[PDB]
């Protein structure tokens, strides 16, 4: 968000309209990795083994 | 009329040697370990999208 805001304050305004799809897709991808993701050795019951 | 023939002590026969052999136990299949392939696939996309 800091990168986008810095670019917005500088005045590029490149992210207006459909240009906004890049930050949007990235922010969703990061969310998938940090909340669900996959476990280490402490969670032995991983779907493929169960 | 026949020729005479005297039977001596029988000559030594070749000795038989028995054997006890226990078979080697077969190998065990390596159990199915599984990699989170999809995680790295999202990873290369996110770093690329940046």
């Amino acid at each position: 968000g800091g990168m986008v805001a810095m670019v917005f304050a500088s005045g590029s305004h490149v992210f207006g309209g459909i240009g906004s799809i890049f930050p949007l897709f990235m922010m969703v991808g990061i969310m998938m990795m940090m909340f669900r993701g996959m476990g280490g050795g402490q969670q032995q019951m991983s779907r493929p083994k169960l | 009329m026949k020729r005479g023939f005297a039977r001596p002590t029988p000559e030594k026969p070749p000795v038989i040697k028995p054997e006890n052999i226990v078979l080697s136990t077969p190998l065990s299949i390596p159990p199915p370990e599984g990699k989170p392939w999809w995680l790295i696939v999202v990873g290369v996309v996110v770093v690329g999208l940046l």
